[PDB]
């Protein structure tokens, strides 16, 4: 689940999701 | 799941989802 | 599941989904 | 599944879905 | 899950979620 | 769970969530 | 969970949550 | 649980939460 | 939990919470 | 539990909370 809404300059988003840890 | 919405933008996104089963 | 709506300049989205981890 | 919608855009997207079975 | 919303911005975010199961 | 709303210059947020510790 | 809201700002935040189970 | 609202210059917040100590 | 609110400020805060269980 | 409200110049707060001592 990742909701990203961008309306600008240089939007850097990093999502890492993992189960089993 | 991921959802990206960019209007007047330069977007750089990395979304990785790793699930058990 | 990935929903991407782009209306701009240089939209870089990377989705990696995997189960069995 | 993935869904890309680009109007006035240059879009660069990579969406990879790997499922168990 | 994570949710990013940027209007007139340069955004640099890293959100990593690791779950038991 | 991470809610980020940015409307400025140089927004650096780092989220690390993990259970099993 | 964490929640960041920046208006006219330069924000530098690091929030790490490690939970038992 | 971390609530951060910034509207200024150079906001450095470091949150570390952990149980199991 | 911690909560930081900065208006016209330069803020430098470090809040670490370590709990038994 | 830490409540910090800053509206000035150079706000340095250090919180360390731990149980199990």
């Amino acid at each position: 689940f990742v909701n990203q809404h961008l309306c600008g300059s240089h939007l850097v988003e990093a999502l890492y999701l993992v189960c089993g840890e | 799941g991921i959802v990206e919405q960019c209007c007047t933008s330069i977007c750089s996104l990395y979304q990785l989802e790793n699930y058990c089963n």
